[PDB]
RNA sequence: CCCAUAGUAGGCCUAAAAGCAGCCACCAAUUAAGAAAGCGUUCAAGCUCAACACCCACUACCUAAAAAAUCCCAAACAUAUAA
């Protein structure tokens, strides 16, 4: 349901 | 609580905040239904100015007063505790809590006058040169009128004006 | 000494051309387009008094703006004597 | 600073009241008048134009000229010299929704509406409100005979107003 | 020898004064002060129709517009803010502002739960039906003081660098 | 310096008098006695 | 979100032709050749006339007794006609023109020789009588300022009130009398002649119930 | 408007780095809004305000470089906007 | 200072403060607004 | 406490009336702002308020004084179970 969080720029 | 540290490191001032351990309310209050700590612990109408162990829990390290919203007290208890804290400061019952003094400022020697139940500031009132007749006598206020509802074990009620 | 220029008084010219629109010396009067070339919402525009709060839908932004304007008027009336 | 004022096209003069303001703020009155006349040469004289003057710290002025006032547009469209005194009661002029739409098309080129990118429906509604404020009633459709009859009635009403003004002037002279 | 009606408050007889003192109003006193007792909650009023319309508008915008981005609305001048809004409208980026109180339930009960921390403080939405991220980014860069708080493009939450790279994609 | 014009307890201006707690108690006691008298005369 | 609320229906009220207060004469047109005794009972006790609203929504209520003369009438009239809105507000009197003759002897006269000549006229006012009543397309918050100014400048105690405020005051007094926890009351003691208190009380106290003392009315007495 | 009245004349540059996904950047963003207010920026046109929105996850920071060459660092992890503004004003007055 | 019984703020710049046991309406933009409680 | 664009200087009078000397209307743009509530300008600019937004200020909601003349006037006390 809920959209996944934005991946970290470091990763 | 929270503390703020300022360090001038290499001509570059750094301001930082850190979280220190904070006290928590003692478990199992006698009156959980109370809306303030005083009524939760059944201290309503059961404390005076000399209860430093109670007054010190609502004051700043330098002798100031904490916000009512932060403390959680009601307006009446907040005002009563503020008056009691003022009286305790005037009576010198909080030696650790003293006003902050700027560096290099040493207070001059002043006469020492022991006092208690001081309602007004010492340097605000004027001498009663004319007391007036008995039916219009100028009474000297003693204590705080806000504490008139405190429990009075003695038959004679508290005299708030001498 | 400085006033608006002369205005057209011919009813036929007023009803067939946009004399008010015509403002440039070189430009001529623009003839009025027919109903086919004019949109429907133009003829659906309100021409009478502003719609009342009861007429406006309770959930409509027009209703809420009207209520806000009424509240502003009430505040102004209250503060006028103050 | 910003000076916003209504200046008639091609009628800029170095006299008051705009001249003193430009002199106080450092704007060359003659230069402003010349530039305004040059930029409004193609526009018929007597047309009121909003003008925004931006004054930079080095005492140089930049002028922006907007579209003519909707009041003037409606007056010229309805052939009206002076608007209604008691607006909403006396009908000074009569215009059509076609005239309103044309004036909305012309006025939509103004910077104020262009920046907001508001619909021509909103522009038409604004013009309708302006006409209501002026006192010019707006009808959906108007015929030549109806307009002529309205013009005759308005001429009679203006004659009555002139008689009332003469009576008031006589009363003031008696006072 | 004063009369029954006098300009000053006439001195009463001592017995009458004692009677007045005795027959004084004694207000009722509750055993426990009401403020020191639990207060049952009061049901709030129904949801405002304006709030419902705002919720419907927010749902419609999030359902229709593809490019959705959150930007902290810095206190720019009105003229410059209107100019930037017009520049965005040139590329159909319709800036929208909705109250956080109304917006929070929609995010909590919708797919945008992870976007909640981005809406603290003054915030606006640079939303467009079609992805115009490059134009949005350059318009954001035109004002260095005005920041870009990431956002979510096509139901995919991205950071500011993700928005930067999406245009390059 | 505190003078009452004329006689203290008579005249336009008089020395003020104030009700005491024991006076109130005595009046209340007498009122209770008279109320009991009313009750016993009631029958 | 700001909670907008409906505006009141003040616009339903219609303003009469003459909104401003009419001029009050110093003396009646027909002179009074019959001097009258100093009847002080006309400002003593509760008001039995003009105690309710008739055509207005706000009023100036008198909480005490006194006499209004031409100076007071002029002050009220000028203040109200200057601070009022003719288009939205209208005001009317509830007190008559000064009619009671008042006699004054010459300066330096001794006692004796006869009653003095008539000097001026006053209007007796009791506690509870409305003085000026206002209404129209307005609210009490828009009139309270100058109404309170006039009440303060009045010779007796007065207050600007409305229908709601007056009803609330009366209900509060009734509630106080109902829930008073003191078993002894002035009215009961006076009626029963307990402790022989009627030897020092007044015959009018049997109706005043200890709430009135001369021209002074104590709202705190229950 | 104490900050606007004091001005940014001795301030060469202000930079604010914060991660919007974090929850401790509230005070930092409030400080950024206060500094980026039109009056404060118009007081000193030379001073520039820079915003660094990153998903790194580092604690929010504020770096102010003054005209004297000195720097002021304020970490918003456990600092409030009012305290940061007070420190900023004090350092502006000092420089 | 001017002695008054009912202290009022003649302007928004005026602020009330209790010093030496008496109230004072101080002001800086308009120093004539300064008032002392009687 | 923070901010406050715009049809438009609404028409009507006036040499001039621009929200704020008078008369009438009192609509409408922007999600958000009165054809203007209180200052200001000869008139304009220039200033707060009612706006939007951020966001728990969780306002007390009682009003208010004083001065004479030989020298103020018992001394004192807020704490031990109403007598
Ligand atoms: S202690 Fe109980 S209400 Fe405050
Ligand atoms: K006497
Ligand atoms: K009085
Ligand atoms: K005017
Ligand atoms: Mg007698
Ligand atoms: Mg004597
Ligand atoms: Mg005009
Ligand atoms: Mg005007
Ligand atoms: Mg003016
Ligand atoms: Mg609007
Ligand atoms: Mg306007
Ligand atoms: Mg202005
Ligand atoms: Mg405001
Ligand atoms: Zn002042």
């Amino acid at each position: 349901e809920a959209l996944a969080g934005a991946p970290l720029d470091n990763a | 609580f929270r503390e703020v540290v300022e360090t001038q490191e290499g001509k570059t001032t750094i301001i930082e905040g850190r979280i220190t351990a904070t006290p928590k309310e003692s478990p199992n209050p006698p009156n959980p239904s109370g809306q303030c700590p005083i009524c939760r612990w059944n201290l309503k109408h059961k404390y005076n100015y000399d209860d430093v162990l109670l007054l010190s829990q609502f004051i700043r390290p330098h002798g100031g007063m904490l916000p009512r919203k932060i403390t959680g007290l009601c307006q009446e208890e907040h005002r009563k505790i503020e008056e009691c804290v003022k009286m305790a400061h005037r009576a010198g019952l909080l030696p650790n809590h003293r006003p902050r003094l700027p560096e290099g400022v040493v207070p001059k020697s002043k006469p020492q006058l022991n006092r208690y139940l001081t309602r007004w500031a010492p340097g605000s009132v004027k001498p009663i040169y004319k007391k007036g007749p008995r039916w219009n006598r100028v009474r000297m206020p003693v204590g705080s009128p806000l504490l008139r509802d405190n429990v009075c074990y003695s038959r004679t009620p508290w005299k708030l004006y001498h | 000494a400085l006033k608006d220029p002369d205005v057209c008084t011919d009813p036929v010219q007023l009803t067939t051309y946009a004399m008010g629109v015509n403002i440039y010396k070189e430009g001529q009067d623009v003839p009025l387009k027919p109903d086919a070339e004019y949109p429907e919402w133009l003829f659906e525009m309100n021409l009478g008094p502003p719609k009342t709060l009861e007429e406006l839908d309770p959930e409509s932004r027009e209703y809420w703006r009207r209520l806000r304007k009424q509240n502003i008027w009430r505040h102004n009336r209250l503060s006028k004597n103050k | 600073g910003v000076i916003r004022a209504i200046v008639r096209a091609g009628l800029a003069m170095p006299g008051p009241p705009l001249g003193p303001v430009l002199g106080q703020r450092g704007v060359s009155i003659n230069q402003f008048c010349k530039e305004f006349n040059e930029r409004t040469k193609d526009i018929k004289e007597g047309i009121p134009l909003p003008t925004k003057i931006l004054v930079k710290p080095d005492r140089t002025f930049e002028i922006k000229i907007g579209q003519p006032t909707v009041s003037y547009f409606l007056k010229a469209a309805a052939g009206i010299e002076k608007g209604a005194r008691q607006t909403g009661k006396e009908v000074a002029g009569l215009v059509t929704l076609k005239h309103v739409y044309e004036i909305a098309r012309i006025k939509a080129q103004d910077e104020a509406f262009a920046l907001q990118d508001v619909p021509l429906s909103s522009v038409v509604r604004s013009i309708i409100g302006s006409a209501r404020s002026l006192g010019i009633r707006v009808v959906k459709d108007l015929s030549s005979e109806e307009l002529a009859a309205f013009q005759k009635e308005r001429a009679i009403f203006l004659a009555a107003q002139k008689e009332a003004d003469l009576a008031a002037q006589e009363e003031a002279a008696k006072k | 020898g004063s009369k029954a009606v006098t300009r000053h408050r006439r001195v009463m007889h001592f017995q009458r004064q004692k009677l007045m003192a005795v027959t004084e109003y004694i207000p009722p006193k509750p055993a426990i002060h009401p403020s020191c007792l639990p207060s049952p909650p009061s049901p709030p009023q129904e949801e405002i129709g304006l709030i419902r319309l705002l919720r419907r508008e927010i749902a419609a915008v999030f359902q229709d517009n593809r490019m959705i981005a959150v930007c902290q609305n810095v206190a720019l001048s009105a003229e410059d803010k209107l100019l930037m809004r017009h520049q965005l409208r040139k590329h159909k980026i319709l800036m929208k502002v909705f109250p956080n109180q109304v917006l929070k339930p929609f995010l909590e009960d919708s797919k945008y739960q992870n976007l909640l921390p981005l809406f603290v403080g003054h915030n606006m939405l640079l939303v467009s039906e079609e992805p115009k991220v490059k134009e949005m980014v350059r318009i954001l860069r035109t004002v260095p003081f005005l920041p870009l708080l990431g956002g979510c493009i096509d139901d995919t939450i991205l950071s500011r660098q993700g928005f930067i790279n999406y245009s390059k994609l | 310096r505190g003078r009452i014009p004329g006689r203290q307890w008579i005249g336009k201006h008089r020395r003020p008098r104030f009700v005491s707690l024991r006076a109130k108690q005595n009046m209340i006691r007498r009122l209770e006695i008279e109320a009991e008298n009313h009750y016993w005369l009631s029958m | 979100v700001k909670t907008l609320l409906p505006v009141p229906s003040f616009e339903d009220v219609s303003i009469p032709e003459k909104p401003k207060l009419r001029f009050i004469e110093r003396a009646p047109l027909v002179p009074k050749v019959r001097r009258e005794p100093k009847n002080l009972s006309d400002i003593r006790g509760p008001s039995t006339e003009a105690t309710e609203f008739t055509e207005g929504n706000f009023a100036i209520l008198a909480l005490g007794g006194g006499y209004l003369h031409w100076g007071h009438f002029e002050m009220m009239r000028l203040t109200i006609n200057r601070s009022m809105d003719p288009k939205n507000m209208f005001a009317i009197w509830r007190v008559p023109a000064p009619f009671k003759p008042i006699t004054r002897k010459s300066v330096g006269h001794r006692m004796g020789g006869g009653k003095g000549a008539i000097d001026h006229y006053v209007t007796p006012v009791k506690a509870g009588r409305l003085v000026v009543e206002m209404g129209g397309r307005c609210e009490f918050e828009e009139v309270q300022g100058f109404l309170d100014q006039v009440a303060h400048k009045l010779p007796f105690a007065a207050k600007a009130v409305s229908r709601g405020t007056l009803e609330k005051m009366r209900k509060d007094q009734e509630e106080r009398e109902r829930n008073n926890q003191n078993p002894w009351t002035f009215e009961r003691i006076a009626t029963a002649n307990m402790l022989g208190i009627r030897k020092v009380l007044s015959p009018y106290d049997l109706t005043h119930k200890g709430k009135y003392w001369g021209k002074f009315y104590m709202p705190k007495r229950v | 408007a104490a900050l606007a009245r004091l001005g940014l004349r001795p301030v060469k540059q202000v930079r604010v780095q914060f991660c919007p996904f974090e929850k401790n950047v509230e005070s930092t963003r409030t400080f950024l809004q206060t500094v980026s207010s039109e009056k404060v920026r118009s007081t000193n046109l030379n001073c520039s305000v820079i915003a660094d929105v990153r998903h790194d996850g580092s604690e929010p920071c504020v770096d102010v470089l003054f005209g004297d060459g000195h720097r002021l660092i304020m970490r918003g992890a456990h600092l409030t906007a009012l305290e940061m503004l007070t420190a900023f004003a004090s350092h502006i007055r000092a420089r | 200072f001017k002695n008054k019984t009912v202290l009022k703020k003649r302007c928004k710049d005026c602020y009330l403060v209790k010093r030496r046991g008496r109230w004072y309406v101080y002001c800086k933009t308009h120093p004539r607004h300064k008032q002392r409680q009687m």
